[PDB]
RNA sequence: GUGGGAGAGGGUGGUGGAAUUCCCGGAGUAGCGGUGAAAUGCGCAGAUACCGGGAGGAACGCCGAUGGCGAAGGCAGCCACCUGGUCCACCCGUGACGCUGAGGCGCGAAAGCGUGGGGAGCAAACCGGAUUAGAUACCCGGGUAGUCCACGCCCUAAACGAUGCGCGCUAGGUCUCUGGGUCUCCUGGGGGCCGAAGCUAACGCGUUAAGCGCGCCGCCUGGGGAGUACGGCCGCAAGGC
């Protein structure tokens, strides 16, 4: 078991009813991949610094699992599946490197 | 004719010739011209002077659509790419702004040979 | 030679690892979507190389540019 | 990769005498682990030169210290090879 | 052994944006390109320049360094997995288990070879345009192998620090990367520069020795003939030793 910080961009659109529905892929994804969401921020709709899937804006999830590394790209891959899903990056954990302090 | 009044002016600057396009707020070309446009045909299309004629004559046929104001948007390097920014400025059209948007590879395809061996 | 007060300087605390804090790292590039130099970062080369990997994490995310257009010239 | 519960069992499981950390039984066992581990590796990415140069150097080690016991306790060495599974 | 650290070290999968080319749509018109000057070339079957959509290949801007990693060749977008080396601290364990290393085995830039794939840009040969006294070149427009991937070969090089490996000893100064400390500074490992003594034909080298010493390997013995001939070994060949 290994931590990491799962990023996920979702379309900027959607009612709030399909927002759910990917989470809810995602949550199920998540568990069948042997993820403990140790934490969660979901950070919302943001303007992206540049288009990304032709839209200037995204859906931004943030979370913190601890999961089998023998799996965290298999999930990855799991969630870039759905096309609400226009990000995924899992990032290993690591320690806050404070600077001018 | 068509009427515009406000729009954008592309400089392709080169060092063999500089080319004007002026545009709808949506970048479709109203207007252009070139070195060669205007009488120019050899070494001379690069030529700062060169490039101020072909920008005064983009501008004036920009007018023929009645437009007034442009934002001008530059391209490249090129002896002539700042005299095309002056040329416009003193022509009628209201140069809002200016803005250099020369592409550059964040390195990608090999160049020709007389392009490398740089840095 | 680029002495306008280092990035560091006007700044606080920070976690260099934070690929999120648009408003930070947004302060580490220039009018171009370019990492600025150690001359202007003020960062050391430890930090600077921290800086870097974290800057590329977020223009992934969308959240930083790669690229910006010059307004003048 | 190789946690310290996996590297200790093989610590524990090998020293002469409790606190043992150093001893050319201890170190033979380690190796043996990490060549093995390390083996398996390269069945997959043979490619992978330049790990298996690591590879040649720990197999030399790991020689040279067998070779050690051979000498000094001709019995201690036909103990841990027959216990690990060296040697053919 | 335990606890920490840095890194473009290697392998596999994934993935991001910039640019080029091509295709599609829009808008728009007479040239564009290119050079010393030109022409070949491309464009009214509408090019160039501009906006939008798409496909594909290859390489990773800034950071970036006078920097880092590796035994060498060499290694640079970002993410995960697998994996090598290495440094420091603690003095905790073994107890000379060490150094070198003919032969062997493995690795080994580029080009090149084989099978299959891929092919955007670039480009031997090649087709053309210029230039010239000529121009089987330099310049310009094209362009196939190749460059890219896989698997297998080839084994070379200004494969260079033109400096074999290991250990001990011999002033300092200064910049730097990375670790520990009582953190002005001290201390360990790496990268630079100036230099004591000393060395050197000189140039220069100088705790990163080309100094003072020991151990082991490799190699040299005037130039041309010649890295040729012959033999042997290796290679599909080219060709290597
Ligand atoms: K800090
Ligand atoms: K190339
Ligand atoms: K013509
Ligand atoms: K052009
Ligand atoms: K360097
Ligand atoms: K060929
Ligand atoms: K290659
Ligand atoms: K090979
Ligand atoms: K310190
Ligand atoms: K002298
Ligand atoms: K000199
Ligand atoms: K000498
Ligand atoms: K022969
Ligand atoms: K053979
Ligand atoms: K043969
Ligand atoms: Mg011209
Ligand atoms: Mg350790
Ligand atoms: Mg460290
Ligand atoms: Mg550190
Ligand atoms: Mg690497
Ligand atoms: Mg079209
Ligand atoms: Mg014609
Ligand atoms: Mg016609
Ligand atoms: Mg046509
Ligand atoms: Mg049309
Ligand atoms: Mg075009
Ligand atoms: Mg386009
Ligand atoms: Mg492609
Ligand atoms: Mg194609
Ligand atoms: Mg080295
Ligand atoms: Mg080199
Ligand atoms: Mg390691
Ligand atoms: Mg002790
Ligand atoms: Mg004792
Ligand atoms: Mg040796
Ligand atoms: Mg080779
Ligand atoms: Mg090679
Ligand atoms: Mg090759
Ligand atoms: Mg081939
Ligand atoms: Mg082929
Ligand atoms: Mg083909
Ligand atoms: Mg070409
Ligand atoms: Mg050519
Ligand atoms: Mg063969
Ligand atoms: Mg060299
Ligand atoms: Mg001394
Ligand atoms: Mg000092
Ligand atoms: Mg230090
Ligand atoms: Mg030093
Ligand atoms: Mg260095
Ligand atoms: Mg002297
Ligand atoms: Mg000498
Ligand atoms: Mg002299
Ligand atoms: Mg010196
Ligand atoms: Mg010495
Ligand atoms: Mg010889
Ligand atoms: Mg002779
Ligand atoms: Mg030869």
């Amino acid at each position: 078991m290994r931590r990491y910080e799962v990023n996920i961009v979702l379309n900027p659109n959607l009612d709030q009813s399909q927002l759910a529905l990917e989470k809810e892929i995602i949550q199920r994804a998540l568990e069948n991949y042997g993820a403990r969401v140790e934490k969660v921020e979901e950070l919302g709709l943001r303007r992206l610094a540049y288009p990304i899937a032709k839209d200037p804006q995204g859906y931004f999830l943030w979370y913190q699992v601890e999961m089998p590394e023998d799996r965290v790209n298999d999930l990855a891959r799991e969630l870039r599946i759905r096309d609400n899903v226009r990000r995924v990056m899992v990032v290993k954990s690591q320690e806050p490197f404070l600077a001018n302090a | 004719k068509r009427q515009v009044a406000s729009g954008r002016a592309y400089i392709h600057a080169s060092y063999n010739n500089t080319i004007v396009t002026i545009t709808d707020p949506d970048g479709n070309p109203i207007t252009w011209s070139s070195g060669g446009v205007i009488g120019y045909k050899g070494s001379r299309k690069g030529t700062p002077y060169a490039a101020q004629l072909a920008a005064l004559d983009a501008a004036k046929k920009a007018m023929a659509y009645g437009m007034q104001s442009v934002d001008v948007i530059v391209r490249g390097t090129g002896a002539g790419r700042e005299q095309a920014i002056r040329a416009l400025q003193a022509s009628g059209l209201q140069v809002k702004s200016i803005v250099d948007d020369t592409p550059v590879p964040h390195n990608g395809c090999r160049p020709k040979k007389k392009f490398r061996k740089a840095s | 030679p680029s002495r306008k007060a280092k990035v560091k300087a006007t700044l606080g605390e920070f976690d260099l690892r934070d690929y999120r804090n648009v408003e930070v790292l947004k302060r580490f590039l220039s009018e171009t979507g370019k990492i600025l130099p150690r001359r202007r970062t003020g960062l050391s080369g430890k930090e600077q190389r921290i800086l870097a990997k974290t800057i590329k994490r977020a223009r992934i995310l969308g959240l930083l540019p790669f690229t910006e257009k010059l307004v003048r010239k | 990769p190789i946690t310290k519960e996996e590297k200790q069992k093989v610590i524990q499981e090998f020293a002469r005498f409790p606190g043992d950390t150093g001893s050319t039984e201890v170190q033979v066992a380690l190796l043996t682990l990490r060549i093995n581990r390390l083996s398996e590796h390269l069945k997959v990415h043979k490619k992978d030169h330049h790990s298996h140069r690591g590879l040649l150097m720990m197999v030399g080690q790991r020689r040279r210290l067998l070779r050690y016991l051979q000498r000094e306790d001709p019995e201690r060495y036909r103990a841990l090879i027959e216990k690990l599974g060296i040697r053919g």
